[PDB]
DNA sequence: CGGGAAAATCTCTAGCA
DNA sequence: ACTGCTAGAGATTTTCCCG
DNA sequence: CGGGAAAATCTCTAGCA
DNA sequence: ACTGCTAGAGATTTTCCCG
């Protein structure tokens, strides 16, 4: 598996770690605390 | 008859970028086009680009001028 | 490195230091410095350093709205060919947002429109015109206009325009209508050196033609080619290549180990 | 190059034009110009009433592509902003008009001076019964007028197929447009060819018709003839 | 072109058409077209692409003041070496300003310091501390970050080190100085794969042994250097080219065409 | 001589022509309207 | 390289250190070090009283750099805050102290903790005198007591020169910290190297002294010699 | 005498840019300095790079490890 | 001289506000 | 007459290491 | 095949707010 | 499951043109 840290939306503080769902050219769909995101792959760090 | 055709195909011009690649690249050859993918022929290599990222034209000044 | 991984770690715990610290410090590998690094929350502030790309389908118009002297200008850009149509609204509201795209899909084919999650571009009344119009709706990241760089640069083109145009007229809607003739028809440059209009007229004429002229090409070759596998379509054969479609899953192999039935 | 006796004997023969000869046997357009020399902008505007309301219809005439939309009032302000939107949208060159009073007003002279677009004063009357005949169909979608008509004008333009390919109304005026950018390419490729003279073999000047990468095509007493580049010089006069 | 000309002048006037549009639509040549775009006041609003650099010498102190929970920073970096100096001050005064500078000063060899046209470095204060150290002050083009861009990228790291270990302090104050210390001393990088105190002890301790080897070299290596001239002055020669002075004009000859005397 | 178009500070409109006393690398030095101002070389254009 | 035996016999003669044999014979530093083996962290605290507030001096040992400012009270916090002060522009190890009240309060234990100084409890009163002394001869220059004190400082860091070669206080602390990353330097290469084992032309284990691009540097028996890299192999254990 | 200063000169490494160039480039050999001025020995080029453009250093790394 | 692995180098982005 | 930079995350190229 | 000039291409930045 | 771009200002490289 993954973990993801990342700056969702207009919050400088990035939070993490989340479970990597989808990763595609440009942007990751994440899953942190049973919320789904999509954040830009500029706004996050796959490890 | 299917040649004609064929050699109208290649005669439409493609720019295209790749997924990493951020600037538009040359006028390669029209080889095929699908709904979702292109075949293109950019110095004598054959690429299969996909649809979102391929932008075809003729390009009439060209055309217009050999 | 038993005792230089522990002694580093509890380093990191007071400093944060980065990887190259640490190795220096504990002549510890850079490898076990990196994932002494890595293994820390509190270290990880930085994304990595690309950028996506947008789509450039024909059918992919982005809007956006834009504002200038207190009033709202809607515009909306091609984004194949930088073809823009704006139009000062008198509020972003669902109405005059919905009034404007089913304007655009009645004058070019629209088939899909990328917009950023505002209010008006979100209601009801914009998503009941896209469905009658048979539009896609998609939506950008929330608060990420590189998403639609594309008509974000077009805002700023249109506003330099109406900067240079503006003592011509007398309104604000009358030089916006001077800013989106100049941009369509008086600026070339591009990947044909054409203007807007030109290049977009291009495009859709090239839709079509190779639409039907693939069509017809693919009514008439009618082959199967086995290579290596099962009956794979053929699409393109020529030059010592193959380029075929298996399992709709399309690959170029050479000529080599290839027969076409 | 070769092909340019199959062009004169075609031309001769079948009287055929410059595209079909560029298209057949794989010719330059200029040298196929020359052999066989040896509308697009064209729009109407009216007003229509409906509902009491006023309707402002444009159409393309070699193609039937229509722009209608809802304006407050028969006035030249509201004729010159729809006209300079037409002149912004689509490449417009001239307009026919009914000698109206909303048509004849300095607003819309102005506009068509700044678009670029002359002024002259039946297809229009059967294009808006038609647009009126939409309305009518898909009036009971639509609360407001002026949305239903954005409706009929979508439909009129991508929906309702005919003629003799069965193209729609947007489709006809993007291969017109199509055409004509392709025609005005030709003639400023023509126009900046014009003003060179070429000596060939030396003989008289000839008037230059291709440059091509491999031989120069010229013509001579009214005859083309293909010399190699290197036994002729091009001079500009 | 002369008819070409005045009909392209003319639609410029209205449209202000690209030099592209105006070649491709009136057929005049690019030089002719751009010649046309240059002498309208109207289409000059874009800039040369490039960036300056800002001057590294090991005097050069560059401070700026940012701000963090409300309290006022006041940050100050060599330079040459990404060794920082920042420390908690009550308001943006030229008081504190002058004392931090005079700290500075009496701390390390502060020979100039480039900050921004704030209030509190453009005070008389500051004018007096900087005068009685000896300090050369050098104010950036107003509302120009991208002068003292170090100093602000320097702020940014300074925010992120602080927002990293601002939990095991209790004040303000102290995270910075604990944030000072880490990037001081526990970040590794740059140049030498150094520290920033590695690194600006480093400087400094270069500066220092290569003025008074240079000097001596000097004192003893006296010649003088005829070349193509007047007795230029012999800086250093060998592997067949000599490096000389001529009129505080250094330039570098082949040993051809030169003689040492 | 030269034609200098910069802009000068916090204004997004353009302004010139000016004078062009002293170009150096980044930056150069103009007169417009007796009045000297420097701008960065980003922020100018030179003719 | 060649230089080994003439590096020996200096060292035998002479007893040199490892510094003047690899800048004389051209070494690498760890040759040097294993021939002839074959401070700058040091700071005193001290708090004065001047005019009725209190002077937070710290000294660099080695040096004679002095670290000085007005604290408002004389108390653990403020000690705490300028020692992590220090720590942070300084290499600080260790500090020397006076057993007094606001040196061993736990806030200061706790900043020593976090800034990795040790704690132990006469150079330090004549720098006070002299810091003094400065300060007397400054304070008509500056209305408060805090600014003369700074003005004193940079004083005796950069404007007063004595010694040896007559170096400021600036210049040797700088001269020190350099020394103390150089030697820093080799023994973490030392360190590095030392997992190493060689075996040459096969002899018994050799430990790696140097690893460079033309030859390798062993020691067999308390004796130094030089193998080239065809002839070995190096393993880590 | 002269050559051992010379070589002391030489052992120094310095980091420099040019003037359209943003990116440092690598250590060259300083050869001579001066107060405006240094000059530099970049993969068998010699160079004159401003004072406010160079970074001398030494690199204690290196130094203590041939 | 030849691959693999590790290290070094190059590319590229956010934030500084 | 003054001037973008820095540090980290991936991707790509060089170099070292044993054959 | 050789320089010069012109054209094409590449690099790089602000603004979109 | 989504995604920076665009147009202009200089600098550098290719190509064309007459020898
Ligand atoms: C009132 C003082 C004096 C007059 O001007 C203001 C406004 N200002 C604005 C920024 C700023 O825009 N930082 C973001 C940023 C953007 C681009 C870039 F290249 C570098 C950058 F740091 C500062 O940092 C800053 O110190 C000030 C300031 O101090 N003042
Ligand atoms: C309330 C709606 C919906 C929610 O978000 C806000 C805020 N916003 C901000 C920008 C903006 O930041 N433009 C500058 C910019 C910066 C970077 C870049 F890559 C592209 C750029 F255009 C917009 O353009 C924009 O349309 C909006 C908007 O519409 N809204
Ligand atoms: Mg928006
Ligand atoms: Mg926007
Ligand atoms: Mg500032
Ligand atoms: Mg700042
Ligand atoms: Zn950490
Ligand atoms: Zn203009």
């Amino acid at each position: 598996n993954f973990r993801v840290y990342y700056r969702d939306s207009r919050d400088p503080v990035w939070k993490g770690p989340a479970k990597l769902l989808w990763k595609g050219e440009g942007a990751v769909v994440i899953q942190d605390n049973s919320d789904i995101k999509v954040v830009p792959r500029r706004k996050a760090k796959i490890i | 008859e299917l040649q004609k055709q064929i050699t109208k195909i290649q005669n439409f011009r493609v720019y295209y970028r790749d997924s990493r690649d951020p600037v538009w690249k040359g006028p390669a050859k029209l080889l095929w086009k699908g709904e979702g993918a292109v075949v293109i022929q950019d110095n004598s290599d054959i690429k299969v680009v996909p649809r979102r990222k391929a932008k075809i034209i003729r390009d009439y000044g060209k055309q217009m001028a050999g | 490195f038993l005792d230089g991984i522990d002694k580093a770690q509890e380093e990191h715990e007071k400093y944060h230091s980065n990887w190259r610290a640490m190795a220096s410090d504990f002549n510890l590998p850079p490898v076990v410095a990196k994932e002494i690094v890595a293994s820390c929350d509190k270290c990880q502030l930085k994304g990595e350093a690309m950028h996506g790309q947008v789509d450039c389908s024909p059918g992919i118009w982005q809007l956006d709205c834009t504002h200038l002297e207190g009033k709202v200008i809607l515009v909306a850009v091609h984004v194949a060919s930088g073809y823009i149509e704006a139009e000062v609204i008198p509020a972003e509201t669902g109405q005059e947002t919905a009034y404007f795209l089913l304007k655009l899909a009645g004058r070019w084919p629209v088939k899909t429109v990328h917009t950023d999650n505002g209010s008006n571009f979100t209601s009801t009344t914009v998503k009941a015109a896209c469905w009658w119009a048979g539009i896609k709706q998609e939506f950008a990241i929330p608060y990420n206009p590189q998403s639609k760089g594309v008509i974000e640069s077009m805002n700023k083109e249109l506003k330099k325009i109406i900067g240079q145009v503006r003592d011509q007229a007398e309104h604000l809607k009358t030089a916006v209508q001077m800013a989106v003739f100049i941009h369509n028809f008086k600026r070339k440059g591009g990947i044909g050196g054409y203007s807007a209009g030109e290049r977009i007229v291009d495009i859709i004429a090239t839709d079509i033609q190779t639409k039907e002229l693939q069509k017809q090409i693919t009514k008439i070759q009618n082959f199967r080619v086995y290579y290596r596998k099962g009956p794979a379509k053929l699409l393109w054969k020529g030059e010592g290549a193959v380029v075929i479609q298996d399992n709709s899953d399309i690959k170029v192999v050479p000529r080599r180990k290839a027969k076409i039935i």
